[PDB]
């Protein structure tokens, strides 16, 4: 039995499992210990049962194999891993590992493994012929990301001023300035729908760190993605872990060649956990923030590079100001020189009901010859020259007006002209 | 471990509640004269001065 | 007998009632004990004897069901549940539960329960088949609270002045920025006495943390609901008490399919109480906060949300700034990203004696779409686009001046223009 298959399953249904099975009333706990009894059960009398999920090593030598839909959670739903497995197939923090799974035996809680199946959806023989992560060869950003879709709809439009404001590609380090109510949120909405729709061959995550549980309930279930979150009902143990183990899964993902792109909203509340979560090592900054509060997420944010042996890693993490703290500021201030696509969102133009608001004279890519061709970049150029002199709201008026009659953004190109 | 059941409440449900308690009125004495026995057994012993 | 009714009772009442028993002097002892020893006697002499109240569970197994008119303390008015209801209706902490009591025997001295009549306003049945807090799907702002009476009073024009700024739903989470000497306090009486004219059908309960007596006292008999409040002369436990009580008595009132919405004030006397309760961790913030003393309170104010399979839970908590301290801008900056729907108050207009002072300009609701209609929410960007360039003070006299001839929201929308 695949554990994935009670997991996709709400929580009504295997209600209606349990009942069916004549047991002692399940509804009343805990979805995890649900799953856990009602898989004790049907292996008790079931075939072998079989389970997958992202592996974090523990300072005993042993594993926990988790599941995302409970963001990696610690729980009965865990599966348990022999530092055996770690010798023999060297396994590793955020390996994707999917595999036969048996009931724990007398005294024990945790369902035990039987035999790998797949390894980050790839052979354990071609798990140990692996390249390590730093190891690598980094390099500019080669392939371009299209997110113009050729529809034209009324949050497209959105995508498409990206496509004209600040291009992507496999490898490259997205950072968004913006202020609250800014928009943002419905911001990496639409970017998330776009990349899915144009490129459903890249595996494609999400990070909500401290978000409300509503956009993460929303976004769970409307995007494609693991979509994994942390709300500010936990303490920062549990977002610095979701932040370990999915950037250690982009990072065994990209090692396995696969092109992973992580979207983060917000680094400074991941940064502020950092530094809530990390011991003080008396070097304080303004506003109560460690020097070294700052080097872990430095680590998250540098960790995206484009490969040369193949495989790429793109992170888009977005950044807060304007919203009065010192932390805030000195976070941004320390990562503005750190990535190379900058988007900066201003609340100017957002105050006027304007959407998107982007600060177009403000953002910029660098290095963005090897994502265009030369017309391309160069249309590009002519446009920055144009609406530059202008303003911040009468830019972005001129530019989402103009955008509005024509709906492909090279025919916007010529018409520009 | 299934005392509780439902049908024909009027009276028995009523029956099966003088029942019940019963049941947790014979609980209560035992664990009662447990405690008591309990802390009987366990106070302390005055020896000498 | 029940115990609501002596509930009710001034203590004059129970001491001629005791006198009439031809007892022992009761009026020189509590209240509690009061109505602890006049129950003894007409149990000794009278009818079953029936209770009501909310259950805590303790840590040896058994519950306690207290009283809210004693904002849920221990004392002699407790009815004491055995483990055996807890696993029988399997008992929960928070639930409402009435039922029939009797005299403890020999040796005891709590009332003991005899059969629950009601669990939560429903039947211990439909107790067993509902549905876990944290297992719904929480959603956003479905239905809209109408705050508007119609009649344009003194005060009323303060509620219509929010249903302009800021729009509340069932399910939205509310918070109060506003320094000392603002008119928040009257604020909540006047938004309270609003949402229990217009909705008599949700469970209204209100929230006093450290507050001085006379409102507590001035609140409980001029409003409805079950006024349960902490005065600061009790330490942070009965504070903390009183949150996780009546904090899970509306987690299974949402549960049960019923709209229940939580007035704080304020969220941050609450927050340093649970600072000053929680034992340190080793991490300090700026101002002696630990980082594990906002865990939960933040569980406090997530707790709020909107459910797709039925009921809702609204909260409305006020935060203090502008008084100096440490704590206060740090929890403040802690929350501000939390809440959906700001609402400003401005000493700066206060001083002014313009009451009531709302910062219109600073304040705003996300998601504000799904509680007004088109042309509803139109005339709101409108208005606020028309008031933005002015300045504080000069707004919020625009907007109450000309708020005072016209007397529906509406026909102020339709005169504006
Ligand atoms: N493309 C759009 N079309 C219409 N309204 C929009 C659009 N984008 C944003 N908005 C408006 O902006 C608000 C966005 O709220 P929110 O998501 O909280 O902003 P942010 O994510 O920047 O804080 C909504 O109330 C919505 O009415
Ligand atoms: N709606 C109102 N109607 C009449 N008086 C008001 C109103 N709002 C505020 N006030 C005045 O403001 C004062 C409120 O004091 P208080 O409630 O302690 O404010 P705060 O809690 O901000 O210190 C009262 O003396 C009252 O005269
Ligand atoms: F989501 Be908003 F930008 F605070
Ligand atoms: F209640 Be006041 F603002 F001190
Ligand atoms: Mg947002
Ligand atoms: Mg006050």
């Amino acid at each position: 039995m695949n554990l994935t298959e009670l997991k996709n399953t709400p929580v009504s249904e295997l209600i209606t499992l349990g009942e069916n099975m004549g047991l002692e009333n399940l509804a009343r706990m805990r979805k995890q210990d649900i799953i856990f009894a009602i898989l004790k059960q049907h292996a008790k009398s079931g075939e072998d049962i079989f389970g997958d999920g992202v592996l974090e090593i523990l300072q005993d030598g042993f594993g926990f194999l988790r599941s995302a839909d409970s963001s990696y959670l610690a729980g009965p739903d865990d599966i348990y891993v022999s530092p055996s497995q770690i010798r023999r197939f060297n396994l590793r923090t955020g390996d994707t590992i999917s595999g036969k799974i048996r009931p724990p035996k007398e005294g024990e809680r945790y369902f035990a493994l039987l035999k790998v199946n797949e390894v980050n959806f790839d052979k354990p023989e071609n798990a140990r012929n692996k390249i390590l992560f730093e190891n690598l060869t980094p390099l500019h950003a080669n392939s371009r990301l299209r997110m113009e879709r050729g529809n034209g709809s009324t949050e497209d439009l959105t995508a498409r001023v990206l496509d004209l404001a600040s291009p992507i590609g496999r490898g490259q380090r997205g950072l968004i300035v913006a202020p609250p109510k800014a928009g943002k949120t419905m911001l990496l909405q639409n970017i998330a729908q776009s990349i899915a729709y144009n490129h459903p061959d890249c595996v494609l995550m999400v990070l909500l760190i401290d978000e409300r549980p509503e956009e993460v309930t929303e976004m769970q279930r409307l995007v494609k993605g693991e979509v994994v979150a942390s709300t500010f009902d936990e303490p920062a143990s549990r977002h610095v872990q979701v932040a370990e183990m999915v950037i250690e899964k982009a990072k065994r993902l990209v090692e396995h060649k696969k092109d992973v792109i992580i979207l983060l909203d917000s680094i400074t509340r991941l940064a502020r956990a950092y530094n809530t979560v990390v011991p003080a090592s008396g070097k304080v900054l303004t506003g109560g923030v460690d020097a070294n509060a700052l080097h872990r997420p430095k680590r998250f944010f540098g960790a995206a590079r484009n490969v040369e042996e193949g495989g790429s890693l793109t992170i888009i993490a977005t950044a807060l100001i304007d919203t009065g703290s010192k932390m805030d500021e000195v976070i941004y201030e320390e990562f503005k020189g750190t990535g190379n696509m900058e988007l900066h969102l201003s609340r100017k133009i957002a105050e006027k009901r304007v959407f998107p608001a982007i600060d177009y004279n403000r953002s910029g890519t660098r290095k963005e010859e090897l994502l265009t061709t030369q017309e391309e970049l160069q249309k590009m150029w002519i446009l920055r020259k144009i609406i530059h002199p202008m303003g911040e709201i009468d830019a972005m008026e001129f530019l989402i007006n103009k955008l509005a009659m024509t709906k492909t953004n090279d025919d916007f190109f010529e018409m520009m002209k | 471990r299934w005392l509780e059941l439902g049908l024909t409440d009027e009276e028995k449900q009523n029956q099966l509640e003088q029942l019940a308690e019963q049941y947790d009125e014979l609980k209560h004495e035992f664990e009662k004269k447990l405690e008591a026995k309990r802390r009987k057994i366990t106070q302390g012993d005055d020896l000498a001065p």
